[PDB]
RNA sequence: UGGAGAGUUUGAUCCUGGCUCAGGGUGAACGCUGGCGGCGUGCCUAAGACAUGCAAGUCGUGCGGGCCGCGGGGUUUUACUCCGUGGUCAGCGGCGGACGGGUGAGUAACGCGUGGGUGACCUACCCGGAAGAGGGGGACAACCCGGGGAAACUCGGGCUAAUCCCCCAUGUGGACCCGCCCCUUGGGGUGUGUCCAAAGGGCUUUGCCCGCUUCCGGAUGGGCCCGCGUCCCAUCAGCUAGUUGGUGGGGUAAUGGCCCACCAAGGCGACGACGGGUAGCCGGUCUGAGAGGAUGGCCGGCCACAGGGGCACUGAGACACGGGCCCCACUCCUACGGGAGGCAGCAGUUAGGAAUCUUCCGCAAUGGGCGCAAGCCUGACGGAGCGACGCCGCUUGGAGGAAGAAGCCCUUCGGGGUGUAAACUCCUGAACCCGGGACGAAACCCCCGAGGAGGGGACUGACGGUACCGGGGUAAUAGCGCCGGCCAACUCCGUGCCAGCAGCCGCGGUAAUACGGAGGGCGCGAGCGUUACCCGGAUUCACUGGGCGUAAAGGGCGUGUAGGCGGCCUGGGGCGUCCCAUGUGA
């Protein structure tokens, strides 16, 4: 009967943590920057927009978020950063942001 | 080669949208007498430019909406209002069949 | 296969002589110098006029009953003959000489068709060097249709040879009486052939 | 992967590849990208092989491992003598 | 290079017009009969229910152990160990389980076919080109202990490896924000800012192979998109709330009302929307002179489904038939808490039905998967098996033998017919027995070179002691339909509108070529008939090719919407139309 595919299966479980956890990550400091962005403090908003930039590309690596897709979080993220550091701040600390 | 067809437009009714009517001809199957038959087209026009009775060249393309996989390329002439004549009361003779 | 019945009695519903048997149709009685009529109770009454059916029907059974030989294969034929370019008429009839087991008869290595059957069959014929014993064969031009080496010196092979000197035989043929082998010159012309046949009313009958 | 192989042909018993480029995946009989000449296991005829050696040639250039018997037919029909 | 008609309305006639037959066709079935092979083919019904076996795994050159067999030096040896080591069965880890194989339920729709689009896209392994591989840390199974449990399994506690996880660096390069040029839908280059790499494993060591990472290209496979083609009912005529479009966002590999918030009032429809019925589509197949009609079994392509329905996870790829979760139905186990299962894979069961096969053989071939290879599994496949289901080849004999046996029919009592038919003689020699016996198989793998090109060297065949080849060798299965007309093929008896026949016209009420039996004949033969359905005949939906005074058929008459159709001459474009080339039409 024990077709052993189980393995794969198993398998599946531990990879299914494994990126669901750093999937999450990127969301909730992904909020954490665009939070820290529009209420106005720049240099710290950038500072998490950071780890934020890198945790993307980080997960990208493997089988968990990929292709292009790892860029549109991106092209997003930073794009509504800038836009709201943009709400009569400025670009105070040299983020991940060229001026 | 992306198709094309010239059309009368005959609604301006819609947001950046165009109703473009584009009788085909062809020989009956079996019958040989060349017929014709007509369908509407639902064209892109970011601009609002194009009014009513324009006759258009209109392009197959990047799906913009749930019926919009054309866009208006260019006019061919202004004043035909003849021939929106007809669609409408072709549209018109409808109203006098119900029950 | 062949209607082993009676067959000096199908002579009789033709009309016509035919060569079904060997020395004794040639003799006084193919069935018919005997009794020149029909079988059966009747057939000696007098008959009626064949609607345009029966003759179209009566003349097939002629050609098709003097090669002693398969409905579905003659029926074939026939097709095959509408198959390829020419005049149906004669292909067809050029078709049914290229069987193997008519050769074995118009290079007369037997009496009869139905004996030339069983040699072929049995393996005393062959061509260019292989024991072919299939009656089907269609004989392509210019083929040593000879005898078997088992085979040359067999007693009803040799009272048919003996038979066979001189007396020329077929213009799209030749016989190397000695060495006991034939050769296909070419496709029958129907000028070429003389059948009690009319080939244009077997066409008509196969149209229905 | 593209592959180079063997594609069985007429009747039982009568084999009769047909050495094609395939998708490794297209069933055996399957449909496939083109034919580079057939084949025959018993040579009953002279002709009991072939092969478009120019494409073959760029089939492999454009990278596409094919079956090992069939190598057996690429080498023993000429394809990798340059000298 | 292809086209036939007949019977039947009348006392008879011509015409109109139905009905009816002869033809071909099948995944066939049923009847009577049935010898041999070859290549095909075989659940059309309940997408009903399935016992048992087998259908997908593989790598020790990713890692660490449980187990087990062999071996030895080193220390005189003891304690032995480590390694070489081969085998294992699990575990982690990698690649494959999305291919292959089954079936048409659903689906009338970009599902399919066909031709294009993607500046809106991905693509494992393969191929090509560039670059790079420095250091450090950690977890969890196996395993050990403990615990619960009928079972299924499972909770905890403690170690440990790695091509598993993670971190900092180098950044060829790539991703992104903004800015510039080129370009023109999101294409290409550059600049500033940030962000992201990596894994070791082998042998024959001064080296090569299997691998890793980033990136660009290539190929192949695929997503999406559009013009056009794709069934019956108008006794279905109006349809539409994500409905139509816009703006911004979510999602995806990517476009899109695909999903959400906000706004606008739209979108569709007699050129048939909406509804109802029906159905997988195609290359093709059948039929037909052809136009046309009918059709989608087998084979190949595409689609869809895996008891019904929903779902997502892993992944390059699936919302995944032999993976997972949930509900419903169904079967089984249970220690009543619980648990297991999914043949529309091969084969086989049962059920229903007029009806559809062997629980075979083999990886030798071809193909696939993994692997450095040796190799492992491959019910794909290659074969064998059973059913005249189909097409094709073959057989049941060949020659000679009577004015012509016996029997049996008919008979004007002379005779005729079966009938060369048999008998008999001769010749041949299916079956059967003996011998020999493959093609399908030369590659991976071994030396030269260099593991390359090039040559040479060996193993391996299920089918099968079959095919085929030589020797011996016995005359050695015939059946079914019809015989009134169409329609080939006549008489005798019985029967007496009874028994029965039939496709239609009709036949049988004493003298039946129409019923049944006979002799005889006709047709065709391992087949012959019946029934069913498709095309034809049917020019009987008529484009090809029909009609309407009385045969069926002119609207009771106008007036007009849409639609269809449109005079004479010059000219522009060239939409149809035509011609040429070119891609395509697997
Ligand atoms: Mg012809
Ligand atoms: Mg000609
Ligand atoms: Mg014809
Ligand atoms: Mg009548
Ligand atoms: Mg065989
Ligand atoms: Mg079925
Ligand atoms: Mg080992
Ligand atoms: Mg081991
Ligand atoms: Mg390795
Ligand atoms: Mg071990
Ligand atoms: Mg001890
Ligand atoms: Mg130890
Ligand atoms: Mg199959
Ligand atoms: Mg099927
Ligand atoms: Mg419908
Ligand atoms: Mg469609
Ligand atoms: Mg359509
Ligand atoms: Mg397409
Ligand atoms: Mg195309
Ligand atoms: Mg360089
Ligand atoms: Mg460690
Ligand atoms: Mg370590
Ligand atoms: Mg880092
Ligand atoms: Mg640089
Ligand atoms: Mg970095
Ligand atoms: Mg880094
Ligand atoms: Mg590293
Ligand atoms: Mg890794
Ligand atoms: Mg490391
Ligand atoms: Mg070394
Ligand atoms: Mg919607
Ligand atoms: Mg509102
Ligand atoms: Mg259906
Ligand atoms: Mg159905
Ligand atoms: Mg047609
Ligand atoms: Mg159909
Ligand atoms: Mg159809
Ligand atoms: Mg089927
Ligand atoms: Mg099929
Ligand atoms: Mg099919
Ligand atoms: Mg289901
Ligand atoms: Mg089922
Ligand atoms: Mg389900
Ligand atoms: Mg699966
Ligand atoms: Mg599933
Ligand atoms: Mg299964
Ligand atoms: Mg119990
Ligand atoms: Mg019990
Ligand atoms: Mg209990
Ligand atoms: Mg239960
Ligand atoms: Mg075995
Ligand atoms: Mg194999
Ligand atoms: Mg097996
Ligand atoms: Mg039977
Ligand atoms: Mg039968
Ligand atoms: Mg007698
Ligand atoms: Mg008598
Ligand atoms: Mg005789
Ligand atoms: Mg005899
Ligand atoms: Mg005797
Ligand atoms: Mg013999
Ligand atoms: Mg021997
Ligand atoms: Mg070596
Ligand atoms: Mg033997
Ligand atoms: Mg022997
Ligand atoms: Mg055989
Ligand atoms: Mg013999
Ligand atoms: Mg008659
Ligand atoms: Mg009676
Ligand atoms: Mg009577
Ligand atoms: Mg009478
Ligand atoms: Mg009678
Ligand atoms: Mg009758
Ligand atoms: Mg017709
Ligand atoms: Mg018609
Ligand atoms: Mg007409
Ligand atoms: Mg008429
Ligand atoms: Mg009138
Ligand atoms: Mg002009
Ligand atoms: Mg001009
Ligand atoms: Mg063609
Ligand atoms: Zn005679």
């Amino acid at each position: 009967r024990n077709l052993s595919a189980l393995k794969r299966h198993r398998q599946s479980l531990k990879r299914r943590l494994r990126n669901k956890a750093k999937k999450s990550a990127i969301k909730t400091l992904s909020k954490k920057a665009v939070q820290l962005a529009q209420e106005g403090k720049a240099e710290e908003a950038l500072k998490i927009m950071r780890k934020a930039e890198s945790l993307i590309d980080k997960a990208a690596k493997g089988s968990t978020l990929h292709k292009n897709a790892a860029a549109r979080r991106k092209s997003r993220l930073m794009r509504k950063v800038r836009q709201l550091l943009e709400a009569a701040g400025a670009p105070l600390i040299g983020g991940g942001l060229s001026a | 080669p992306k198709k094309v067809l010239t059309g009368v437009v005959v609604s301006d009714k819609m947001q950046k949208t165009v109703t473009v009517l584009v009788e085909r001809q062809f020989p009956h199957p079996l019958y040989g007498k060349v017929i014709k038959r007509s369908k509407k087209y639902l064209a892109h026009d970011p601009e609002e430019k194009y009014k009513l009775g324009d006759v258009v060249e209109i392009i197959e393309s990047r799906p913009i909406s749930k019926r919009k996989r054309f866009r208006v390329l260019r006019l061919v002439e202004s004043g035909r209002m003849d021939l929106v004549e007809k669609y409408l009361i072709r549209r018109q003779n409808y109203q006098s069949l119900s029950k | 296969g062949r209607y082993i019945g009676p067959v000096c009695r199908l002579c009789r519903r033709e009309g016509v002589k035919l060569y079904l048997k060997g020395e004794r149709c040639y003799s006084p009685k193919c069935a018919m110098e005997r009794r020149p009529y029909p079988p059966g109770q009747h057939g000696q009454k007098r008959a009626r006029r064949p609607s345009d059916y029966a003759v179209r029907l009566r003349e097939k059974q002629k050609l098709r009953r003097i090669y002693g030989i398969s409905e579905r294969q003659f029926r074939n034929l026939f097709e095959e003959a509408s198959k390829k370019k020419g005049v149906t008429g004669s292909v067809f009839l050029g078709l049914l000489e290229s069987r193997l087991d008519n050769v074995v008869y118009r290079l007369g290595f037997a009496v009869s068709r139905r004996q030339a059957r069983q040699l072929v069959r049995h393996g005393h014929i062959t061509v260019n060097g292989r024991r072919v014993d299939l009656p089907s064969y269609r004989v392509r031009p210019g083929d040593e249709i000879a005898v078997a080496e088992k085979s040359r010196n067999l007693e009803l092979i040799r009272q048919n040879l003996e038979a066979m000197k001189g007396r020329k035989v077929g213009p799209w043929l030749s016989l190397d009486v000695e060495g006991m082998k034939g050769k296909f010159l070419r496709l029958p012309d129907r000028e070429d052939l003389a059948l009690p046949v009319n080939e244009q009313l077997v066409i008509e009958f196969y149209s229905r | 992967m593209v592959k180079i192989r063997l594609a069985r042909f007429g009747s039982k018993h009568n084999p009769h590849y047909r050495i094609v480029v395939t998708d490794a995946r297209r069933k055996r009989d399957g449909k496939y990208i083109e034919k580079i000449g057939y084949y025959d296991p018993r040579k009953t005829t002279p002709d009991w092989l072939k092969v478009d050696v120019e494409r073959a040639r760029y089939w492999l250039s454009v990278g596409a491992q094919p079956t090992d018997t069939a190598r057996r037919l690429l080498r023993q029909a000429g394809v990798f003598r340059q000298e």
